C-alpha cells in the first residue's frame, strides 16, 4: 500500500529526514512519531498523550491533540492527507 | 509507559 502525501504531511516527514515523495505506510507512521518525539510534543506524565494545537501537527490532524492509543483516528489523519 | 513504546505499537 503505497501512498502520496499532501503538501502539509510532506513538508513534516521531511523535516525529519524524510527524502521522499511516495511512502508506505509504515514509513510514514515511523516519521510521524520521529517528529512528535523529536519536537516533545507528548506529555510527560501520560506519554500517549500528544498535544499538536500551536504546531503544523494541528493543522494536519485538524484537532488539539490525541492519544497515541487511537490508531484508527490517526491513521484517517493520515489518509485525508494523502493525495 | 513512554512514547516511544506507545508509538513502536504502530509499527508493529
Amino acid at each position: 500500500t503505497l501512498v502520496r502525501p499532501k503538501p502539509l504531511l510532506l513538508k513534516l516527514l521531511k523535516s525529519v529526514g524524510a527524502q521522499k515523495d511516495t511512502y508506505t505506510m509504515k514509513e510514514v507512521l515511523f516519521y510521524l512519531g520521529q517528529y512528535i518525539m523529536t519536537k516533545r510534543l507528548y506529555d510527560e506524565k501520560q506519554q500517549h498523550i500528544v498535544y499538536c494545537s500551536n504546531d503544523l501537527l494541528g493543522d494536519l490532524f485538524g484537532v488539539p491533540s490525541f492519544s497515541v492509543k487511537e490508531h484508527r483516528k490517526i491513521y484517517t489523519m493520515i489518509y485525508r492527507n494523502l493525495v | 509507559e513512554t512514547f516511544e513504546h506507545w508509538w513502536s505499537q504502530l509499527l508493529s
